[PDB]
DNA sequence: TCGGATGTATATATCTGACACGTGCCTGGAGACTAGGGAGTAATCCCCTTGGCGGTTAAAACGCGGGGGACAGCGCGTACGTGCGTTTAAGCGGTGCTAGAGCTGTCTACGACCAATTGAGCGGCCTCGGCACCGGGATTCTCGA
DNA sequence: TCGAGAATCCCGGTGCCGAGGCCGCTCAATTGGTCGTAGACAGCTCTAGCACCGCTTAAACGCACGTACGCGCTGTCCCCCGCGTTTTAACCGCCAAGGGGATTACTCCCTAGTCTCCAGGCACGTGTCAGATATATACATCCGA
């Protein structure tokens, strides 16, 4: 009988992990039934619109492994990305290839 | 008798440091650098090794910035080399001092 | 102790502002951004041992150097 | 010998659903591992902060939709709440 | 017959305008300004009036502090007069675009 | 439409308190592309709050409130 | 009749007729005093209870409140912030 | 404009050690089922928002003359690059020790909870003086002689 | 160098509305007693942080040398400032209608809580292939005659 939630709202992230850290965080008093469905799939998209971009970059510089580097131009190449994460260090990443015209000769 | 001329080293290094990612400070004399100006804090502290690499992750990273934003401000000044005037001007429109 | 301010030698400074994309440097940069740089260290040592003062260690780990530079606004990925 | 929870094996499925001929190593998990914690907590005190402004005592799903659109910027907020509402829609028909 | 040397109007109006606190801009305008650029989200809306000084008051602290980087900025540049590439400038340096 | 109802004198004036000596001549349309930026990023805020909570008013609360999202807590309206 | 708000304009003007006691106030002053010990409220619980959280605990303490106090004002002014807090939990006590 | 000469992708081989897979167990999630309290829905009422008119006058708009600042070109000297040989300390590996972070087991003192009074604090209402405005005269800074 | 003159500033007189104090009535803070559990303390373990030693070589250091760039100086022209005249719509006072914001009352269904059971996920133990690190070499870009 026993059937997970997740596979219920057709899921891959967990439903009752976020319903336990919902409940046990001090939010609020109560907490609703849909709250918990509707936070994983919002996850589950930015969780894979960040990777479907890190993978094409994986290609690009012909590896078949994710990398931080790979990950750093993901986000900052992207421009709505680059505005939800835009005071956010992430560790071993360089930057990029930015050159002023002027400096050129 | 083979010299390039002045700016050629300095363009290939550019893409050079800009093509890898590596620390580029060493590391003994800035772990030295954390426990001594936090030895004016608690006495006898006792630092784990992530910790200090945490701290020159980002201790790195705010330099680089800076460097970014000060360069704007040299060209902007119809310039080329970087004065320390620019790094002030810099840090006061940021909102640091 | 008085040095190890002098230990971030200069040609590391050289490499930062290349990183950064500078072509030519004047000569009081080094002075200046030594100073920059222990000012901001200050400020993150500073809330680092308080974390570790009230959590009643000896210890500072790398969940209090997130946690300061998360309070400075400067989010960290990579260590939790 | 104690336990801690992470999101290694689910973001593991995800990246397997969208390329499935690719790896990912230890540190890029770290970091997505950090990223999923960062916009949960985010999004959660949003909730929190309107519930508390409207005097109720209950974080619902229009709670969750409304710190989504105050959060994120536009297409992405469009197809959050387009997932969102998908999701819920096959949760309760499916009851 | 009598005329002022071109600054001196100009600096005695930086100091009668330092010295007041009140709203520079007409509120009639700006009213229209709020509702017009209001209607392209909800149709038919209905504000208050308390809402609307609160964003007179932003808005008007926004723009001088704007105004007073970017003086820094063309100064910086060893000039007087402020041209729009300096508002560029600071509001690239501080983090706005 | 009515952003030139922001005039010449009262950008003028916003310079002067500001501390603001000599003045160029495009900086009015700089500046009228600069405030439509602002309030159109205020507003959308504004009418989030309002339409969560079921009315059709827009208070002074909504706007204290986007401002603070904002990073920016204004006193002295509620 | 109206519906009851709650405020702190009473002890403002009480705390003010310590420090001045020939000096009165107006009503937009008042409303931003309120407004400014309604922020400084809300930034130090909020940061007593993110440190509760840190060290698994389930209890706001004297303690808590002391560490926020002092990761929240700058140098000086948290000095005597300690001081006053101490003090009055010491007077309270016995 | 070709000629040489550094410097950088490009191909091929070989090792190592981290990523991917498989097992056991154990604790956290799912399944039924009961209580009661927050929230949804209807009705009222009265405040505060929106629309319109009319006279006043302060501010916006428009020319006009002219002077001061932006900008472009030129000269000079000096401060910063490029490259060479010498020194210094950073990195690597390996050994040893011990403080202190982490987990178990007992128990008690402290905070939640509940019922009954009662006084502090909010709404409402006079009421007088602090501040806003009008006018006049003193002062003082600017600019052309 | 001084006189004219155009804006600030100081003083006095009138008046009007908004702080400030008094009064009545609800409702939230206080007081007293009880219960269960979160955290303080004592104890054992075992694991990383600190210190030291020898070797190798990569990188920091000091020094000549030359040149490109910062910075001062000059001229000119053009565009923004100050001022006077005309127009226009903001502001104030007023009337009037009605939408929708609060508030109260009355059910009802949604979530917390409990208890039992079981399966998914975490810790640990293998194994092999993806990538890091050699050598050899096309070939692209820079500077000079």
């Amino acid at each position: 009988k026993a059937k997970t939630r997740s596979s219920r709202a057709g899921l891959q992230f967990p439903v009752g992990r976020v319903h336990r850290l919902l409940r046990k965080g001090n939010y609020a008093e109560r907490v609703g039934a849909g709250a918990p469905v509707y936070l994983a799939a919002v996850l589950e998209y930015l969780t894979a619109e960040i990777l479907e971009l890190a993978g094409n970059a994986a290609r690009d510089n012909k590896k078949t492994r994710i990398i931080p580097r790979h990950l750093q131009l993901a986000v900052r190449n992207d421009e709505e990305l680059n505005k939800l994460l835009g005071r956010v260090t992430i560790a071993q990443g360089g930057v990029l290839p930015n050159i002023q015209s002027v400096l050129l000769p | 008798p083979h010299r390039y001329r002045p700016g050629t080293v300095a363009l290939r290094e550019i893409r050079r440091y800009q093509k890898s990612t590596e620390l580029l400070i060493r590391k003994l004399p800035f772990q030295r650098l954390v426990r001594e100006i936090a030895q004016d804090f608690k006495t006898d502290l006792r630092f784990q090794s992530s910790a200090v690499m945490a701290l020159q992750e980002a201790s790195e990273a705010y330099l680089v910035a800076l460097f970014e934003d000060t360069n704007l401000c040299a060209i902007h000044a119809k310039r080329v080399t970087i004065m320390p005037k620019d790094i002030q001007l810099a840090r006061r429109i940021r909102g640091e001092r | 102790l008085r040095d190890n301010i002098q230990g971030i030698t200069k040609p590391a400074i050289r490499r930062l502002a290349r990183r950064g994309g500078v072509k030519r440097i004047s000569g009081l940069i080094y002075e200046e951004t030594r100073g920059v740089l222990k000012v901001f260290l200050e400020n993150v040592i500073r809330d680092a041992v308080t974390y570790t003062e009230h959590a009643k260690r000896k210890t500072v780990t790398a969940m209090d150097v997130v946690y300061a530079l998360k309070r400075q606004g400067r989010t960290l990925y990579g260590f939790g | 010998k104690t336990r801690k929870e992470s999101y290694a094996i689910y973001v593991y499925k995800v990246l397997k659903q969208v390329h499935p001929d690719t790896g990912i190593s230890s540190k890029a998990m770290s970091i997505m591992n950090s990223f999923v914690n960062d916009v949960f907590e985010r999004i959660a005190g949003e909730a929190s902060r309107l519930a508390h402004y409207n005097k109720r005592s209950t974080i619902t799903s229009r709670e969750i939709q409304t710190a989504v659109r105050l959060l994120l910027p536009g297409e992405l907020a469009k197809h959050a709440v387009s997932e969102g509402t998908k999701a819920v829609t096959c949760y309760t028909s499916a009851k």
